[PDB]
DNA sequence: GCTGGCACGACTTTTGCACTCGACTAAAGGGGCGCGCATGCTGTTG
DNA sequence: CAACAGCATGCGCGCCCAGGGCGTGCAAAAGTCGTGCCAGC
C-alpha cells in the first residue's frame, strides 16, 4: 500500500500537468472537482509502483526522509522549493520532541 | 551567531555538485560548464552586448583576450563567480517559462519532454516560492555559535 | 490490590489508549490533591486505585465530565 | 526592574518547521557583529 | 530525561515533591541542529 | 561531529551551580526565589563573601521589599549544604557553623557564642586580657578555642578545580658548572624557528644574568634585542608565551629579562631576623641600604620589604 | 621621630605591521558490493 | 546527411566504525622599579 502512493496524471483541468502527484491529493482534488458543477476538471491518472527507498525519499514532510538517507539532496530540494513540514507523521514528532 | 563578509562571492557547493545541479539546470548549462568556469579557466561571456562571443557561452580565456584585441571592442565578460551572479541575476523565470513552453511545443522528442518539465517545475518553484535565485552563490557567510564548536 | 490484568477495566472503556488517559486524569486528582478515593484503599498507589474505580464502573469519561460540571457549577 | 524570566520568554508553540534560502540580508539579521580575525584565544591572557 | 534542560529540572523537582507530572519542553539537540543548518545559507525557522 | 568522544564537555558543578540547585528544591515563594537567585550569584568560590547587603536590597529597585525579607532568606541560604555558606565577615560564618553543635557539646555552646559573637577581634594575638573579660581560666577557654580553631573556613569544599594547571615546561636548562646550559627539551616552520631563537635569547639571558648570584643581575631587553637584532616586543612575547625550565628556580624567564629582585632577596634576609620586632624597620633597612651604597631613603624598595604581606605595618 | 604606603618620574620595555608563495619530494595506500542516474558516443531510420 | 534512441562508462549513494591525536629597523606609548613625599603610630 505504501508503494502505490504517487500517481501520474494524463489529463489537464486540475493543473498539475503530466507529473508525479500524491494519489491522495489527486483523488481529493478530483473528488472536489466532481462535487463542483464542472466535471471536466477531473483528470485521469495512472498509479506508479515506487519501490520503497524511492517512496520514502519522496515523502511530503521534508524533515523525515532527510533523516532517512540523503541529507544533502533532500535539503537542497526543500530549500529551493520553500516547503513546510506540518509535522504530521511520527518521526517528525519525535525529532521535535512532541507526542506522536 | 556571527558572520564573515566575503570579497568575491563564491562556491556554496551544497548547490551545484548535489546532483542534479540547480544552478546548472536553471541556467541551461552543463555542470562541466559552470563547474569549469567557477574558478579560473573560462571567462563566461555575460551579457556580451556587441561581443563576438555569444551573449551566453564560454571561450578560451587566452583566445578570448586575443579575440577582444581582434574585435577592437570590449565585452563585459566575468571570469570569476560574479558572471554566474550576473547571469543568474539577469535570469527571469517568467521569461524563461514562456521560452520553455515554446521549446516544449517545438521539441519533437519525448527526451526533450522531460528536461523541460524539470525546468518548469523548478523555475515555477522559485516563482511561487519567492526566493531570488541570486542567493545561491553567497556573499556574507554566517558563522556557527561558539559553544557548539567547543575548543 | 495489585492489578496484573487491566481487561476488566478495558471492557468498561474500549481502546485501552483511552483507559490510560482517564486512569491518569483520575489518579492525578488523588495524587496532587483535591480528591479522595471512591474505593477502600488497599495500601496501593494511586494508579491502581484509579484503575479499580474504572473496573467498578464508578468512574469514566462521562462521569468525570459530570463531576467537572458539578464542581464548576458549585464553585 | 527584575522579575526576570528567561524560561518564560520561550513557550513558543509552533507548527510546520519552514525552510528556504538565506539572503545576505537575513544572514546579517542573524549576525551579532563580524568576526574579522582568524585567531581564537590569546595564549597568555587565556581570554578570547 | 535526556536533553530538555529546563524540563529535567522541573521534572525532578516535581518528583521530589510528589507531583509526577512532566511539563515537557524542546530538546537541545534540535536547537543545535537549527544552528547548524543556519550555518549553511539555509534558513529553517519554526513558523506558528 | 558524533559517535566519538569529542571534547563536548563535562558539565561540572561549581559552588554557585550547586547552591542554585539547592535553591530549586526548597519552598521559596516567587519573590523569595528572586532574592535567593540574587544572593547565590553574589557568593564566591571562597564561600564567606556575600559582598554588600544593602546593594542586594537596593539592586531589586525598591517597591517595598524590605531589608528583613533579604535577611531571613539570606539566613536560610546561609544554612545550605556546605554548613556555613556566604554570610559575611567570618563572624556570622562561625556563628552559623556554630549554630549546629548539637547543643550536647560540653562547655562549648555558651563560651563559643561569647568568643565567636563578640570580642573575637582580640582573640587574634592570644587570650591574655580576654581571660579576665570572660572570667574563664585554664583549659576551659582553651578547649573552646580548640573547637573554634577546629571549624575551617566557609565553603571551598565544592571547589570543582581538579585541574592543577601544570606548567609542561618548554625549554630545559641542564645545570652545568654552577650555571645553566640550554638544550630545549620536550609559516608554522617560521614560528618554530622563532621559538628556537627565543630559546637562544634565553641562552643569551644565561650570559646576561648570573645564575649563582642572588636573584638575577639587572638586564634590559636592549641586550637580547642587541644580540639577534630582534624587536623588544617580540622577545618579550616569546618569553611571555613559553616558560623556560631550569633544574633550580625554573620560570617562564619572562621575569628573568641585581635590581629590585636582589633587594627582595636582601628583604628576605632582613625578614629572617625581622621576627624579633613585629613592626619591622624597612625605613631603617633603607638607611642601611644607603650606608651599603644603595642610597634607599624610606623608598618603595624598603616599602616593598614593608609590603608583600610583610609583618611590617600589619603588626603595627 | 620613624616606618610604611603610595605618587611621580625615567627608563626601558612594549608595540607597529606587514607579502611574496613559500613550497617541497616524496608518502603512501590497496582483495566488499549494488544501485541508479546522468552524460556521452555510437548507431540506425528516413 | 538529419535528428533520435540505445548502450556504456563514470560518479555518488548505502554499510561501518575507528581511532584517535594533536627577522629589521625605527619610533611612539606604557609597565614597572626607584625615589621622594605624606600620613599613621
Amino acid at each position: 500500500r505504501q508503494m502505490l502512493r504517487k500517481a501520474t496524471i494524463v489529463n489537464a483541468g486540475s493543473s498539475d500537468f503530466l507529473e508525479g502527484e500524491q494519489v491522495e491529493y489527486s483523488r481529493v482534488k478530483i473528488a472536489n472537482r466532481e462535487l463542483e458543477a464542472n466535471g471536466k476538471v477531473g483528470a485521469t491518472y495512472s498509479r506508479d509502483l515506487l519501490g520503497i527507498t524511492k517512496a520514502s525519499l519522496a515523502t511530503e514532510s521534508f524533515i523525515s526522509a532527510a533523516s532517512f538517507q540523503e541529507t544533502t539532496r533532500v535539503l537542497t530540494e526543500a530549500a529551493v522549493a520553500g516547503k513546510r513540514d506540518e509535522l504530521r507523521g511520527l518521526k517528525e514528532n519525535v525529532i521535535v520532541g512532541r507526542l506522536i | 551567531m556571527g558572520h564573515i563578509e566575503l570579497a568575491s562571492p563564491t562556491a556554496h557547493i551544497w548547490f551545484l555538485k548535489s546532483l542534479p545541479s540547480r544552478i546548472g539546470l536553471l541556467l541551461d548549462m552543463p555542470l562541466r560548464d559552470i563547474e569549469r568556469v567557477l574558478y579560473f579557466e573560462s571567462y563566461v561571456v555575460i551579457e556580451g552586448g556587441m561581443t563576438n562571443l555569444e551573449r551566453q557561452q564560454i571561450l578560451t580565456e587566452e583566445q578570448y583576450l586575443d579575440a577582444l584585441e581582434e574585435f577592437g571592442d570590449e565585452f563585459d565578460a566575468k571570469m570569476g563567480a560574479e558572471a554566474i551572479q550576473a547571469l543568474l541575476k539577469s535570469m527571469d523565470l517568467e521569461q524563461e517559462c514562456e521560452q520553455l513552453r515554446e521549446e516544449l511545443n517545438e521539441t519533437n522528442s519525448e527526451t526533450k519532454r522531460k528536461k523541460l518539465t524539470k525546468r518548469i517545475k523548478l523555475l515555477e518553484a522559485f516563482v511561487q516560492s519567492g526566493n531570488k535565485p541570486e542567493w545561491m552563490i553567497l556573499t556574507v557567510l554566517p558563522v556557527l555559535p561558539p559553544d557548539l564548536r567547543p575548543l | 490490590m495489585a492489578r496484573v490484568t487491566v481487561q476488566d477495566a478495558v471492557e468498561k472503556i474500549g481502546n485501552r489508549f483511552d483507559l490510560v488517559l482517564v486512569a491518569a486524569r483520575r489518579a492525578r486528582q488523588m495524587q496532587v490533591g483535591g480528591k479522595d478515593p471512591l474505593v477502600p484503599e488497599e495500601n496501593d498507589k494511586t494508579t491502581v486505585i484509579a484503575l479499580r474505580e474504572i473496573e467498578e464502573g464508578l468512574i469514566n469519561n462521562q462521569i468525570l465530565d459530570v463531576r467537572e460540571r458539578q464542581e464548576q457549577q458549585e464553585q | 526592574l527584575l522579575k526576570f524570566l528567561k524560561a518564560q520568554t520561550k513557550t513558543e508553540e509552533f507548527d510546520a518547521i519552514k525552510i528556504a534560502l538565506a539572503s545576505p540580508d537575513m544572514i546579517r539579521s542573524w549576525s551579532f557583529g563580524e568576526v574579522k580575525k582568524p585567531e581564537t584565544i590569546n595564549y597568555r591572557t587565556f581570554k578570547p | 530525561k535526556s536533553d530538555d534542560v529546563n524540563g529535567r529540572t522541573k521534572m525532578y523537582k516535581n518528583i521530589v515533591d510528589g507531583n509526577h507530572q512532566m511539563e515537557p519542553g524542546m530538546p537541545e539537540s534540535f536547537n543545535v541542529l537549527l544552528k547548524e543548518i543556519r550555518s549553511l545559507g539555509i534558513n529553517i525557522e519554526l513558523e506558528d | 561531529d558524533d559517535e566519538l568522544p569529542v571534547y563536548q564537555g563535562e558539565t561540572t558543578q561549581t559552588l554557585q551551580d550547586y547552591l542554585m540547585w539547592q535553591v530549586e528544591l526548597t519552598p521559596f515563594t516567587d519573590t523569595d526565589r528572586a532574592i535567593a537567585t540574587s544572593i547565590v550569584d553574589a557568593v564566591d568560590d571562597t564561600g564567606y563573601l556575600t559582598i554588600q547587603i544593602e546593594d542586594i536590597v537596593d539592586s531589586i529597585g525598591d517597591d517595598e521589599i524590605g531589608l528583613e525579607e533579604v535577611e531571613a532568606v539570606l539566613k536560610r541560604i546561609q544554612r545550605f549544604d556546605p554548613v556555613g555558606v556566604a554570610a559575611k565577615d567570618l563572624r556570622d560564618c562561625l556563628l552559623i557553623q556554630l549554630s549546629q553543635f548539637a547543643k550536647e557539646t560540653p562547655w562549648l555552646e555558651e563560651a563559643r557564642l561569647i568568643i565567636s559573637d563578640h570580642l573575637d577581634l582580640l582573640a587574634n594575638h592570644d587570650f591574655r586580657t580576654l581571660m579576665r573579660v570572660t572570667r574563664l581560666k585554664e583549659e576551659v577557654l582553651k578547649e573552646a578555642v580548640n573547637l573554634i580553631q577546629s571549624l575551617d573556613p566557609r565553603p571551598g569544599q565544592s571547589i570543582q578545580t581538579s585541574e592543577p594547571e601544570y606548567v609542561i615546561p618548554d625549554v630545559l636548562v641542564r645545570k652545568v658548572s654552577g650555571r645553566w646550559t640550554v638544550e630545549l627539551n620536550a609559516l608554522e616552520s617560521r614560528n618554530d624557528t622563532l621559538l628556537r631563537v627565543s630559546r637562544c635569547i634565553v641562552e643569551q639571558q644565561q650570559a646576561f644574568f648570573e645564575q649563582g648570584e642572588e636573584y638575577m643581575k639587572p638586564m634590559v631587553l636592549a641586550d637580547i634585542a642587541q644580540a639577534v637584532e630582534m624587536h623588544e616586543s617580540t622577545i618579550s612575547r616569546v618569553t611571555t608565551q613559553k616558560y623556560l625550565h631550569s633544574p633550580r628556580g625554573i620560570f617562564e624567564l619572562k621575569y628573568f629579562f641585581a635590581s629590585s629582585t636582589a633587594i627582595r632577596a636582601l628583604v628576605k634576609k632582613l625578614i629572617a631576623a625581622e621576627n624579633p620586632a613585629k613592626p619591622l624597620s624597612d625605613s631603617k633597612l633603607t638607611s642601611m641600604l644607603s650606608e651599603q651604597g644603595i642610597m634607599v631613603a624610606r623608598r618603595t624598595v624598603a616599602k616593598y620589604r614593608e609590603s608583600l604581606s610583610i609583618p611590617p605595618s600589619n603588626q603595627r
